[PDB]
């Protein structure tokens, strides 16, 4: 199996327009996923609220829909509760509350780019794993 | 591999409650303590053959004197454990004794989990906390840690089975 | 309580009195070759 | 209805015949709850004996 | 189907469940077997046959899982309640039993089904006189155990 | 039962301490 | 010739059956106090709240244990580092409800350990025989520090020490494991390699001597008695077990030098069971073993397993089951 | 006459929709629009005789009003049940991944 | 003067109520327009008392004197209420929230531990009519209720449990299940207890008072495994009085 | 505790048995010097 | 009457009525004494009290 | 037959003491 551009496809908005992803992309994404999320969020779980994951399934169900690169880079900027009710960009990352959060600072557009791809890209290689938590370890 | 294989042991076979594995532990912990405390009683009561501070060099292999004194070795023993050594044939022997018959001894409960004939459960303990559900041990302490062990590894370690265990079978305390 | 309280405070530092007044007491001297 | 001499006690008669009357587990051969016995309890006997 | 075969098809006479320290015979643990009771067939409530995963020698104590014939989880007994999707309860799982004691009958309240799942991870389900020996309920090795270890 | 058994080896064994210290063969030089 | 002045020449007497010594004057008393307890709690100790959850565990004989379930348990969590002794409690009820004898015994044990150590130290000086036996015990002794205090210091409480049981002894290491997974850490493997090398040592130095005593008796008696205590002479022929073992692999991988041999069999076991109480005290600040889990994945981005995943499934299983009413939130964190 | 009443109430609708009187509230993710805001009131605000009862929770707006309806066919409602609520056990049941 | 917690910490007084000066024998009136809250009520019990069983014929046994081995623990504290007034005078207190349950274990004498949720969950206690004045010959009665002692998720040492674990003895593979049953299938208690809180002290001018109280309610049941005990609990009380 | 019954017996022989056994050659080794 | 003076006047009490290798407490023979049953009044068919 | 179960251990420890006693006795006799 290959890290082909099937799997690099996913979601740009919902319109249902979709973007392939470069390898490079994806691996950047990681890379910084890793950097300014995975202390929560390693394995597509939430450590810190373990009822909301990164699962594709549950994106889809959040208000603003989440599951496409669009609703994504928007959460990066802008983060709010499910059901959109909420800002939360004082207990959340995001760039406007990099002030707060210091390692927001220097991601640029295209970063925020490069991790929505990754967690849109993570499930379809991981399945049950990514979100599923230590049973799927 | 042979980390899992330890793990293994536990959760299925419940080894260590096993008294020949107990023997085999008394027998390689007792052998690695005769094995020090013999090698540092013999350089603590070497006698002074040679004006160096680096006390090797007084050895030469074909002297015929002892090189440590047995007899001040066995007064600091007596005085400090009750007991010492006095027969330096018998304290070699014993030395070949220890950890051989240990090994031997584990031996002998391994073939007996060959057939899965494990020393697993104490039964007057599982019929009490059967019927009493405030009575706890660390004996029924640890035999959950093997069930999680089993229900948790089996499915990875055992592919060929086809063990298909749901999340909501899984046993899990509070939280974890 | 604080009669064994204090029981245990008596009897702990007079054993460790002994101690030290006894590693004190020319303790170096104490050996079978060279004394002082 | 289940004093010690049903019970095939022994000893315990002999204690509680000059005065030893109570457990340090809190009851007595009289049936009273909560007494404080002090060292002479059945138990302090006892280990007094052995020691 | 004759009582001495189904009696071999049953966990309890396989030699690999004993143990060391589990003294006499056989009838001391699990009792002194009575009668076949019968073969156990389950169904959930939309008619499937389902197929208690049977308890490998390996293992002291094994959960309650039910397939189809294809090796699809269709129920078990949960552990953790509170987000359980197979139970008994809802996939309405009931057991027929054909030959035996209780052949002909069907069951359908989920306690009594979970109890003949339970035994039907050992194989076929056995009655037991356990009161005569006062039997403990723990499965002990047979000669062909006996005999091999202390020869081995 | 058990208790009583468990206890009587543990203080068998402690009082074979006892004799095997002080009343031990004696070791005596050549 | 002062009352003093003979007390001391008492303490330090080497006519003593046993000596007592300075170390000693304080260790008979601690050791006696942490033994009577001990005897007493494992025996008749009613039932204690190790976790703090007021879910008490039988440790003694009298409440439905045997020699191997039986256990002095741990204190309370509830305490977690605070110091516990009698004299803090209301009552003893409440004192041994909480785990009080566990602290009491292993603070007695410990001081008297370390006075047994230094005991070693001062009767050498006393005979006039080199100092370092003491240095061999300080071995064991750091390794039980490491389990009775250190660990439970960096953990924060003494209920995650070691019971003072054989069943308990176990639960400890299962729960070590899954917590810290001592197996891939490399101050357990020193230990491993030191206790299973001071096993084979201690069989090969045996079975070489052994094998070369000089023929001084008959087939009738035991050979033993080939050797007399204090005689001058060796009892076996060094250089007959150098010719064997020389040959048995080559000849310079053989001691020659009965002093550098008997150094090395007091240095194998020592310092490895030195760097396995170092393992321990470390793992009591959380620096763990070896993690490899997920370390291998394909071209795709699948896990490939090895064998150190498959360790993690079972460590996980110990994980989620252990002290199983104790946990409210998602991360075992001490 | 010794039953087990959470395996009982599997076997109701308990066991197949979110019950408004004694589901734990994480499970009103399933669907979208209901959590954090509507699941709070939906928990605090219960019981209900039944599933239409939820809209006269008291200061709803239009769009929350809106949102249930389109979710009442995924909730119930089946008698309260002691084991499931009390502890706090609707707000967290002990449960994470 | 009001400590600080460094004043108080690691010396027990963190689990005992508010006091008030013997000078406090005033009365705080009430006014039927007017609404109050009790802005904190404290409970510190101080004697703990269970029924024992006398067994031979009908001879009803007393309330025996216990000790509590859990330490200083008990006290049940920042409960708040609607203190509402009825249409013929009497005053209703109406918990809604608070520290209002603490697990105890008292022993008994021969050593068995008796386990109990001490708790005034969800009080409610009402006054005789025509009060219009709280004083200190006050009384509230009233009722509570007393959750299991244990609640859902609990594992026994086995790992049975009611919404989480083993179903049966798995220990016991073929063993009758009938004479388990008891310890196999676990049951949440829900009962009541009964609370007389007497009002001895009144600040007039700030709204506190305070005095003794009484409850009266069941110890474990170890989730149906065994028959509780009835359990007498005394104390002392303070409550601060707010219009809302 | 339901125990073996028959745990007593066994442990009393395994312990009686070989320890009369070496009393026994101890004490005619003993009258023999 | 009181429990304790009814049990007095039972012959299972009576230290004359028991064996040399019947064992054990008295609780083992007719067992743990639970209650008194009350005292029997026997009357035949003319109402006079037997005994 | 339902019999003492302390009946075994009595009768064989009244048979194994006194015994023992004898066999030790006579063996250090034959050997001096
Ligand atoms: C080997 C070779 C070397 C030779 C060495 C020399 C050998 C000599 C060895 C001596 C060994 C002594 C053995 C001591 C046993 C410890 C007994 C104990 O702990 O016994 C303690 C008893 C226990 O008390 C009772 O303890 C009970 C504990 O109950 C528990 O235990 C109960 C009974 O088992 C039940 O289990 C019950 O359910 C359970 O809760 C209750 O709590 C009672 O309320 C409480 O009274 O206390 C008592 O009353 C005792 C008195 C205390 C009074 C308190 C005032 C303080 C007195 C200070 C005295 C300090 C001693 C002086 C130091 C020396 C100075 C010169
Ligand atoms: C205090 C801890 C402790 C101690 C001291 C021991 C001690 C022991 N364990 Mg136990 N164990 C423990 C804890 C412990 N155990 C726990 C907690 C568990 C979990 C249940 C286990 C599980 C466990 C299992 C599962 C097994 C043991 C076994 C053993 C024995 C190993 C004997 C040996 O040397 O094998 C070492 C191997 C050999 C001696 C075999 C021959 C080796 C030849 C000579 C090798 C030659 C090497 C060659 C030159 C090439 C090397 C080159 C290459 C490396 C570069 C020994 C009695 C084993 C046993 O009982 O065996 C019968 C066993 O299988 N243990
Ligand atoms: C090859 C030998 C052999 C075999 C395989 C069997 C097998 C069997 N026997 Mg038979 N039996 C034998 C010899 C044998 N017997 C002999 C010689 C006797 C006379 C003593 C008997 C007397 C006998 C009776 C009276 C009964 C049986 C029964 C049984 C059954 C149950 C066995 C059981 O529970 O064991 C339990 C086995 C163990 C607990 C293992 C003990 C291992 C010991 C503890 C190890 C000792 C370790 C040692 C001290 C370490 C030293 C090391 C170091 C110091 C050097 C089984 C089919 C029973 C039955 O069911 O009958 C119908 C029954 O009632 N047997
Ligand atoms: C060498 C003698 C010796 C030593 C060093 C100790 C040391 C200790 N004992 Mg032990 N103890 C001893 C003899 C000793 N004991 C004897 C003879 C008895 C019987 C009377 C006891 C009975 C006893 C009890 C009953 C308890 C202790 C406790 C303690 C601890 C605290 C003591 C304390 O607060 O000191 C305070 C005094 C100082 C620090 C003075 C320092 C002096 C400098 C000049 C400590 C581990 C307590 C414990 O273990 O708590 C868990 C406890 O509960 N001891
Ligand atoms: C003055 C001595 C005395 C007395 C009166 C008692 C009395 C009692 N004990 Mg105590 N006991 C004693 C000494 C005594 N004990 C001693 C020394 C011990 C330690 C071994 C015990 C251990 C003990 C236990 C463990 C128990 C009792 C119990 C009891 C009660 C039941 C007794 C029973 O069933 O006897 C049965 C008596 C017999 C069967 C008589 C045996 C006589 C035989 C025939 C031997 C003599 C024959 C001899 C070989 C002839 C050789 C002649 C030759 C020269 C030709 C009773 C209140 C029991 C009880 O209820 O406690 C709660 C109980 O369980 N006792
Ligand atoms: C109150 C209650 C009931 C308390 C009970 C509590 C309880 C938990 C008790 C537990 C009991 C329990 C069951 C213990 C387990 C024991 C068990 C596993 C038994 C193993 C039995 C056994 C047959 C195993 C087989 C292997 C075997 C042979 C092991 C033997 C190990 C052993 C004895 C090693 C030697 C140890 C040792 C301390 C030696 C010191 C020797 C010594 C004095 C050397 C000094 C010395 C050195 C020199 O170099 C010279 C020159 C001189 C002169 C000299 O002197
Ligand atoms: C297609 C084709 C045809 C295929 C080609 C294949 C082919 C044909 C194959 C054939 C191969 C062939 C022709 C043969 C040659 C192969 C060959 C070289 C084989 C190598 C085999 C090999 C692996 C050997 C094992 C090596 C071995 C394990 C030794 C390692 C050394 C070792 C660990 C030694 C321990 C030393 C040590 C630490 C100290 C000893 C311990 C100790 C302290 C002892 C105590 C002690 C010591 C004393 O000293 C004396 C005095 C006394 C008192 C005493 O107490
Ligand atoms: C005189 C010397 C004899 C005294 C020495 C001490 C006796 C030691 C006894 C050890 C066995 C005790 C085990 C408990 C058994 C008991 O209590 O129950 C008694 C058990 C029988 O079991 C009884 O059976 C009854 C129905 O018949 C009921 O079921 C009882 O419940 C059940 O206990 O006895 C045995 O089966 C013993 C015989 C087994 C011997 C064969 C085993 C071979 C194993 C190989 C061993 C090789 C290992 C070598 C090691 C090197
Ligand atoms: C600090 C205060 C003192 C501490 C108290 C110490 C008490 C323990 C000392 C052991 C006495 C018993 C040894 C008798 C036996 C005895 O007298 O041995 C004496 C023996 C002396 O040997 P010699 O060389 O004189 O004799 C050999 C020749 O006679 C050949 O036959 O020493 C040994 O063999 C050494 C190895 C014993 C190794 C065993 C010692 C450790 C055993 C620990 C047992 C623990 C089990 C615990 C169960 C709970
Ligand atoms: C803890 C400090 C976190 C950091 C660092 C990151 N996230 Fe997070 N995330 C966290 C919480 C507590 C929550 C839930 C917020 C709420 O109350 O609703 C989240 C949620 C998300 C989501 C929504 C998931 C869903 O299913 O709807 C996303 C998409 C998300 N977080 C992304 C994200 C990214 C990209 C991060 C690195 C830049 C990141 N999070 C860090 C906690 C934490
Ligand atoms: C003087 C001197 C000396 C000596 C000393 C000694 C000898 C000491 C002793 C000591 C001792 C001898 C000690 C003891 C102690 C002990 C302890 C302290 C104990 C404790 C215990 C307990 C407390 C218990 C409890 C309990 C339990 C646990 C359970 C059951 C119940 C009861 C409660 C009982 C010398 C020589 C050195 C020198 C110098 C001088
Ligand atoms: O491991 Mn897991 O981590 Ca050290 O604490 Mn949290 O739980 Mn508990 O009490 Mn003993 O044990
Ligand atoms: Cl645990
Ligand atoms: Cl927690
Ligand atoms: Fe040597």
């Amino acid at each position: 199996a290959e890290l082909t551009p099937e799997v690099l496809t996913v979601p740009l908005n919902s319109e249902g327009k979709t973007i392939t992803l470069t390898e490079k992309q994806y691996l950047e994404g990681k890379r910084l996923f890793q950097y300014a999320c995975a202390s929560c969020h390693v394995g597509g779980i939430t450590k810190t609220n373990p009822s909301l994951d990164l699962r594709t399934e549950t994106l889809a169900l959040a208000t603003p829909p989440r599951d496409n690169i669009e609703g994504l880079v928007d959460y990066m900027k802008n983060p709010t509760t499910y059901d959109g009710e909420q800002e939360i960009a004082e207990v959340h990352p995001s760039l406007r509350s990099a002030d707060i959060f210091p390692k927001m600072r220097n991601l640029t557009e295209k970063d925020l780019v490069a991790i929505a791809g990754h967690i849109l890209v993570e499930p379809k290689i991981l399945g049950d794993k990514w979100g599923g938590g230590k049973v799927y370890y | 591999a042979i980390f899992r294989f330890l793990l293994f042991f536990q959760g299925f076979h419940n080894w260590t409650l096993n008294p020949f594995h107990m023997m085999g532990v008394a027998g390689v912990l007792g052998g690695a303590l005769l094995c020090a405390i013999h090698g540092a009683t013999v350089e603590n009561t070497l006698f002074q053959d040679g004006e160096g501070a680096s006390t090797f060099r007084a050895f030469n292999p074909t002297q015929a004197e002892e090189t440590y004194s047995m007899v001040t070795a066995n007064r600091f023993w007596s005085q400090i454990f009750g007991i010492a050594f006095s027969n330096k044939r018998w304290l070699h022997f014993f030395m070949l004794f220890v950890p051989v018959t240990g090994l031997w001894m584990s031996a002998i409960g391994v073939v007996g989990l060959a057939l899965n004939l494990r020393s697993y459960d104490f039964i007057s303990q599982e019929i009490r906390a059967a019927e009493d559900p405030e009575f706890e041990t660390f004996y029924t302490k640890n035999l959950l840690l093997n069930e999680g062990i089993r229900a948790w590894m089996a499915p990875q370690d055992q592919p060929h089975e086809n063990f298909v265990f749901p999340e909501e079978v899984l046993p899990r305390g509070n939280a974890l | 309580m604080e009669t064994l309280k204090i029981t245990v405070y008596i009897v702990v530092t007079f054993f460790v009195l002994l101690f030290v007044f006894g590693f004190l007491s020319g303790d170096p001297a104490r050996n079978p070759k060279r004394k002082d | 209805l289940n004093p010690m001499w049903r019970q095939g006690m022994f000893v315990l008669p002999f204690m509680a015949r000059l005065g030893v009357t109570g457990s340090w587990s809190g009851w007595s051969i009289t049936g009273e709850t909560g007494i404080d016995p002090g060292f002479w309890s059945f138990e302090g006997v006892a280990l007094a004996h052995i020691v | 189907i004759p009582e001495k075969l189904a009696f071999y098809d049953y966990i309890g006479n396989n030699p690999a469940k004993g143990g060391l320290f589990r003294t006499g015979p056989m009838n001391k643990g699990d009792g002194i077997a009575q009668a076949w009771k019968g073969h156990a067939v389950f169904r959930n409530k939309e008619g499937e046959e389902l197929f208690v995963r049977r308890m490998p020698a390996f293992f002291e104590s094994f959960p309650v899982i039910l397939t189809d014939k294809n090796g699809v989880v269709k129920a078990d007994i949960p552990f953790r309640r509170a987000e359980s999707k197979y139970s008994f309860e809802q996939q309405g799982v009931t057991v027929s039993f054909y030959g035996g004691e209780l052949n002909g009958q069907t069951f359908t309240d989920p306690p009594t089904v979970k109890s003949y799942a339970r035994k039907a991870i050992f194989g076929e389900i056995f009655e037991f006189d356990t009161e005569t020996l006062n039997s403990d309920g723990i499965f002990r090795t047979s000669p062909r155990g006996w005999f091999t270890f202390a020869h081995a | 039962m058990e208790t009583i058994t468990y206890v009587f080896i543990f203080a068998c064994i402690i009082a074979l301490f006892f004799f095997a210290i002080f009343f031990r063969e004696p070791p005596r030089i050549t | 010739a002062n009352l003093w002045e003979r007390f001391c020449n008492w303490v330090t007497s080497t006519d003593n059956r046993l000596y007592v010594g300075w170390f000693g004057v304080i260790m008979i008393p601690t050791l006696l106090a942490a033994t009577i307890c001990f005897v007493i709690a494992f025996i008749a100790a009613p039932p204690v709240d190790i976790d703090g959850i007021r879910e008490p565990v039988s440790g003694s004989l009298l409440y439905g244990n045997n020699i191997i379930t039986g256990a002095v348990v741990p204190s309370s969590n509830a305490i977690g580092l605070h110091f516990y002794p009698i004299w803090e409690a209301a009552s003893l009820d409440e004192w041994l409800y909480n785990g009080g004898p566990y602290q009491l015994i292993i603070f007695h044990f410990l001081l008297g350990a370390s006075c047994y150590m230094g005991r070693q130290w001062e009767l050498s000086y006393r005979l006039g025989m080199r100092p370092w036996i003491c240095v061999a015990y300080s071995a064991p002794l750091a390794s039980a520090f490491a389990v009775f205090l250190i660990y439970p210091i960096g953990q924060g409480s003494f209920s995650d020490g070691m019971p003072l049981g054989i069943s308990g002894t176990f639960n400890f290491m299962i729960v070590f494991q899954a917590e810290h997974n001592i197996l891939m850490h490399p101050f357990h493997q020193l230990g491993v390699a030191g206790v299973f090398g001071g096993a084979l040592f201690c069989a090969m130095h045996g079975s070489l001597v052994t094998s070369s005593l000089i023929r001084e008796t008959t087939e009738t008696e035991s050979a033993n008695y080939g050797y007399k205590f204090g005689q001058e002479e060796e009892t076996y022929n060094i250089v007959a077990a150098h010719g064997y073992f020389g040959r048995l692999i080559f000849q310079y991988a053989s001691f020659n030098n009965s002093r550098s041999l008997h150094f090395f069999l007091a240095a194998w076991p020592v310092v490895g069971v030195w760097f396995t109480a170092l393992g321990i005290s470390t793992m009591a600040f959380n620096l763990n073993g070896f993690n490899f889990n997920h370390s291998v994945i394909d071209a795709k981005g699948n896990v490939i397993n090895t064998w150190a995943d498959i360790i993690n499934r079972a460590n996980l299983g110990m994980e989620v089951m252990h002290e199983r009413n104790a946990h409210n939130f998602p991360l075992d964190l001490a | 006459e010794l039953v087990n009443v959470v395996d009982e109430k599997l076997g109701t609708a308990y066991g197949e929709k979110i019950d408004l009187n004694n589901t734990n509230i994480a499970a009103f993710i399933q669907y979208r629009g209901l959590y954090p805001t509507l699941a709070k009131l939906i928990v605090k605000n219960a019981p209900y005789e039944s599933v239409e009862d939820v809209l006269n929770i008291p200061g709803l707006t239009e769009r929350q009003k809106q949102i249930l309806r389109e979710n009442l066919e995924h909730f119930t409602v089946t008698e309260v049940e002691t084991a499931l609520v009390e502890g706090g056990d609707r707000y967290n049941n002990g449960l994470y991944k | 003067q009001t400590l600080t917690y460094d004043d108080i910490v690691g010396t027990g007084l963190a689990n005992k109520c508010p006091t008030l000066d013997d000078t406090a024998r005033g009365a705080y009136p009430i006014d039927s327009s007017q609404t109050y809250r009790i802005a904190r009520l404290c409970l510190q019990p101080t004697t703990f008392l269970v029924k024992e069983e006398p067994k031979n014929k009908r001879q009803e046994a007393e309330f025996v004197p216990t000790k509590l081995v859990t330490r200083e623990t008990t006290s049940l504290d920042q409960i708040q209420g609607e203190l509402k007034v009825n249409s013929d005078g009497s005053l209703t207190f109406v918990e809604e929230d608070g520290i209002d349950f603490q697990p105890v274990t008292v022993q008994m004498a021969g050593g068995e531990r008796i386990p109990l949720l001490f708790t005034v969950k969800n009080l409610v206690a009402s006054t005789q009519p025509n009060v219009t004045s709280i004083t200190t010959s006050t009384d509230f009665k009233g009722e509570f209720n007393v959750p299991s002692y244990r609640t859902a998720n609990f594992l026994d040492p086995k790992g049975r449990g009611l919404a989480s674990g083993y179903d049966s003895a798995i220990a016991l593979p073929q063993a009758k299940e009938e004479e388990l049953a008891r310890a196999n299938v676990k049951r949440f208690s829900l009962t009541k207890g009964q609370i007389s809180l007497n009002v001895a002290k009144v600040d007039g001018r700030t709204g506190e008072i305070a005095g003794t109280f009484e409850s009266e309610q069941l110890s474990d049941d170890d989730m149906g495994a065994h028959e509780p005990h009835e359990v007498k609990i005394q104390g002392v009380f303070y409550a601060s009085i707010e219009p809302a | 505790m339901e125990v073996n019954q028959l745990g007593l017996i066994a442990t009393a022989l395994f312990v009686l048995v070989p320890s009369v056994f070496l009393i026994i050659l101890y004490v005619q080794t003993e009258s023999q010097q």
